RNA sequence: UUUACUUAUUCAAUGAAGCGGAGCUGGAAUUCAUUUUCCACGUUCUAGCAUUCAAGGUCCCAUUCGGGGCUGAUCCGGGUU
RNA sequence: UAGAACUGGUACGGACAAGGGGAAUCUGACUGUCUAAUUAAAACAUAGCAUUGCGAUGGUCAGAAAGUGAUGUUGACGCAA
RNA sequence: AAUCCGGUUAAGAUUCCGGAACCUGGAUAUGGAUUCUUCACGGUAACGUAACUGAAUGUGGAGACGUCGGCGCGAGCCCUGGGAGGAGUUAUCUUUUCUUCUUAACAGCUUAUCACCCCGGAAUUGGUUUAUCCGGAGAUGGGGUCUUAUGGCUGGAAGAGG
């Protein structure tokens, strides 16, 4: 009877995200003239902790090309840049690590990261810690790029939008344990609201469809169909298969 | 404390220096140096391409 | 390969170490050469560059950082530059400098 | 407020227009450890701060109250 | 002396926990709470703070990279990638 | 292999002409009496000339063009020489360990090198020592 | 600071202060005369190795 | 058949800043008559700097201290991309 | 802080303050949380392990509707179930 | 952005009274300082001096900040000595037992870890912390510069309070 926990996230009273101490968007410089056919250098000012990513940030500086200032931009940090490195941005900018570059001008088999789906955008695809796309392609029809995203999943894109060359620091970060309740705590005050994750057989039948019964058990099949209406939708979702995964990696 | 420093003179709020009160000496020293050898080093920069473009 | 000639010039010649003892020694002329390592920032290398097309005096880079070359020449602190005043046994100087 | 050592500079201040009252303070401290003498503080009261001047010796002070402009209101003692 | 035979750091955990889980944060927090090589300065100086961020103590650089290691294995190769991808261009 | 030469053009990077372009006019390798270290008394200028146009007025002129110079006791590790030069054979017999104390003297030196500083800048010659080290 | 002032004394060499000040911070010395006891048995092997 | 369409419609970004077409100098390029084509078309050791409708060149004002015009910074089309 | 005598109707942490301990089994690993007014548990939570969906003109959800919104100052080492 | 002490009331005071300050805002005159080297000098330097043009625009700092552990230092309380006043005890003993001996904001001079500058050059490795860090990217050493939360002296101020 009652709106069970899933429906309830989404009118967003307390399950916003926890955004106090985060620096700001982590976007890219946007696409303008003298990135497209040039390549603009500005300098990476301070690389600093934000709060709720894995990732560390950076704050970029550039000139602007049009009036007299400096506009700061914040990146995540590519893995191995260091305060006071020179980042060229732009088309015909080189390659090396931490430079961003037009995906029409790097060689296939390049390790980029937090690349953009649609160009201009600022900067979409495998920005979490430690991962990076892999350019396996290019398609000089129609300008495309075949690439790898990191569930290895392979995407073709336009070669104008943007990426930043490397893979992002803050790598191998859930290989520790979290060994106590507290840190599990620790962490999701910075992110947003849901934890502890409470079971849907412990409840009612009023609170979840796993609940009730004079035995925590789930009852019906856990695998729920995709053109469930929404609410119905509790478990395992639109499954293909399930169980315990068998055999190698590296799949056809 | 920040609305203090309008109380004050000048001689308490900054050191003589050109950059005197913004940054210390030795980032001073850094950015002196730095700024001449670049620029100078552009020279340098300048009688490649009379060379290398003249005599391709 | 440098280090064998390095070493004997350290048993054999005089030399000073570290950035402002070659500045010292180069203002006055004295220098004959000097040896940069490859870590050093490049403001610091630069600027001994910039003070070798004054002096004349012939520059070599040590490939390899500070570490190494304070193992060659026979220290064990660590030092970012060498600058060879008079050479002994050795003649490096001259050698392909 | 501050303590002015010189005597000049508060003779300029007796005379500086501005300065309606004075007074006259008489002490009694001892020298190195062993004797007391007779001390005196003039104060000029000017439109923002009070301006002292310490004298310990009689033989210049006594002079010094004769050397002051006559129109000043000395509060003695 | 050595005060225990075999967990070290993770002995500040104690008891609990399990075992394997408790050698797999020695096995991490060694590499965490360690003191690395500066690659500017050469002044084995670098400790992290605030994990992806690597400072040296002197010299004040802050060399981003791995989040319990300075570089990690799979970043290491990354740029050996780049420096046989920056070679085709030229020769 | 002797470049702080009595001519050599310098740039003092310490004191409060930091980024100041000076001329040697006497070097001491040993040092003297006082200073117990190598030094080297030079004279440079305190406010640049500005970019005078096309279209400015005369006496607009002359007043971009006045120059403020000054002589000082520096030592070598506060200098950058550099490889510009500078002739000093003008004012070469005023700047020495004499014009110092009883600084009245000074000023007497400085209209020497104020007076040489603008028959140098008219009939432009070292355009780089007179322009703004932009730093 | 029994170290420093009898290195500042003269009383004893550096070489001999910086074996007996990292002697000192393990414990070796139970107490001050314990260490002027010790100090005097080393410099005596000096002197009779002199 | 889905192909080729921008003007409808839909998304996205920018204080709607350089889009499209053409030319210039270089240069790959081989000429089968003369250019049939295509690329480029101001910056890479350095935690410096970059602003006063821009200096210069050129034409004016009526020479005042100053101010205007063109070029420097290629034309064309007004579809921000 | 340690030791020594000597002495007290063998009393001496003298009042106060202030662990009962052991051999086992069932059970939940643990610290934690809840039925405020009968249930504090072996229940819930947790780390750990695993599964499923989804590459944004998307996945989960909200909104009577919107040129609307929550995850999202997000990107598969992620969000969600 | 800027305040304190002492006193006052049947009941109010960092608010009243007296004494002593400070800040903001807006007027302004007088000195001082600057200038014919027209917009300051000194010091190698770090930086200092009562002052010592500066717009549009840009950058930088402050406001700006987690909790825990010891370590140093000050403030207030505590313990305690000598001396100068009062109260109590006293059959005997007790140079005895209790109580007073204070000093504000603000201002002037001076004063500190850390940081920095010069001279000089280190392995017979050396400095140093309670806690092992630091040094040819230049230590130990000799001589300096700075911050002033803090402390001292003096003024406020003994004319107040006890």
């Amino acid at each position: 009877g009652r709106v069970i926990r899933n429906q309830r996230k989404g009118a967003g009273s307390i399950f916003t995200s926890h955004t106090r101490l985060r620096q700001g968007a982590a976007k890219l410089r946007t696409l303008d003239y003298a990135e497209r056919h040039g390549y603009i250098r500005g300098i990476v000012k301070q690389i600093v902790h934000d709060s709720g990513r894995g990732a560390p940030l950076a704050k970029v500086v550039f000139r602007d090309p049009y009036k007299y200032r400096l506009r700061e931009e914040i990146f995540i940090a590519n893995e191995g840049v260091h305060t006071g490195q020179f980042i060229y941005a732009g088309k015909k900018a080189s390659l090396n690590v931490g430079n961003v570059l037009p995906l029409g001008s790097v060689p296939e088999g390049t390790i980029v990261s937090n690349v953009e789906e649609k160009p201009g955008d600022r900067g979409a695809l495998a920005r979490a810690s430690g991962n990076y796309v892999i350019i396996i392609g290019h398609n000089p029809d129609e300008n495309k790029t075949r690439v790898r995203l990191p569930s290895g999943a392979k995407k073709v894109i336009s070669s104008d939008a943007r990426g930043v060359i490397g893979v992002i620091a803050g790598g191998g970060r859930v290989d520790k344990p979290l060994l106590k309740a507290g840190r599990a705590f620790h962490k999701y005050r910075l992110k947003r609201n849901s934890w502890p994750k409470t079971r849907g057989v412990a409840m009612n039948p009023v609170d979840h469809p796993h609940g009730g019964g004079n035995h925590q058990h789930i009852g019906k099949a856990s695998t729920i169909s995709r053109g469930a209406v929404s609410g119905q939708k509790a478990g395992l979702i639109a499954a293909r298969r399930t169980g315990l995964l068998r055999g190698s990696q590296k799949t056809q | 404390r920040p609305r203090q420093y309008a109380t004050v003179s000048k001689t308490h709020k900054t050191v003589s220096r050109a950059y005197g009160g913004s940054r210390c000496a030795n980032c001073v020293k850094e950015r002196i140096i730095r700024a001449f050898l670049i620029e100078e080093q552009k020279i340098v920069k300048k009688v490649v391409k009379e060379q290398t473009e003249a005599a391709k | 390969s440098i280090n064998q000639k390095l070493a004997l010039v350290i048993k054999s010649g005089k030399y000073t170490l570290g950035y402002k003892s070659t500045v010292k020694s180069l203002r006055q002329g004295k220098s004959k050469l000097i040896i940069i390592a490859a870590n050093t920032p490049v403001l610091r290398k630069s600027e001994l560059e910039y003070y070798a097309m004054l002096s004349k005096t012939k520059v070599y880079y040590f490939q390899g950082g500070n570490n190494e070359l304070g193992t060659a020449v026979g220290k064990l602190f660590r030092v970012g530059v060498v600058s060879i005043l008079e050479a002994g046994d050795s003649d490096i100087l001259t050698t392909l400098a | 407020a501050r303590e002015i050592t010189d005597i000049k500079q508060f003779l300029e201040l007796t005379r500086r227009a501005d300065v309606k009252t004075a007074t006259v303070k008489i002490n009694k401290k001892l020298n190195k450890a062993g004797k007391p003498f007779r001390q005196t503080k003039f104060k000029v009261r000017g439109s923002s701060s009070l301006y002292t001047l310490v004298i310990n010796d009689a033989g210049k002070a006594k002079k010094l109250i004769q050397s002051l402009p006559p129109t000043l209101k000395v509060n003695r003692l | 002396a050595k005060r225990t035979k075999k967990v070290g750091i993770t002995g500040k955990y104690g008891v609990r926990y399990g075992s394997s889980l408790r050698r797999q944060v020695k096995k991490l927090e060694i590499q965490q709470h360690a003191r690395y090589d500066c690659s500017f300065c050469g002044k084995k100086t670098v400790k992290r703070g605030a994990a992806g961020i690597w400072t040296c103590s002197c010299c004040k650089k802050t060399v981003a990279g791995g989040a319990y290691t300075v570089s990690t294995a799979a970043a290491a190769t990354v740029r050996s990638t780049i420096r046989r991808l920056r070679e085709m261009v030229e020769a | 292999a002797k470049f702080l030469k009595a001519g050599k053009v310098a740039v003092v990077v310490r004191g409060r002409y930091a980024g100041k372009k000076v001329v040697i006019v006497k070097p001491h390798d040993e040092g003297s009496k006082s200073h117990p270290f190598g030094h080297a008394l030079v004279a440079g200028i305190e406010r640049y000339p500005l970019k005078v146009t096309k279209k400015h007025g005369a006496k607009k002129v002359a007043k971009r063009t006045k120059i403020k110079p000054f002589i000082k006791v520096v030592n070598y590790n506060h200098l950058l020489p550099t490889r510009y030069t500078l002739d000093v054979e003008a004012f070469k017999s005023v700047v020495s360990t004499e014009t110092f104390e009883q600084p009245s003297q000074r000023e007497e030196a400085k209209k020497v090198v104020k007076k040489a500083f603008e028959e140098r800048h008219q009939a432009g010659k070292n355009q780089w020592f007179f322009s703004k080290l932009r730093f | 600071r029994l170290l420093a002032k009898y290195r500042d004394a003269g009383k004893i060499d550096k070489h001999l202060y910086h074996v007996l000040y990292k002697e000192s911070k393990g414990n070796a010395f139970k107490h001050k005369r314990a260490l002027v006891e010790h100090i005097i048995q080393a410099k005596a092997d000096a002197q009779r190795e002199k």
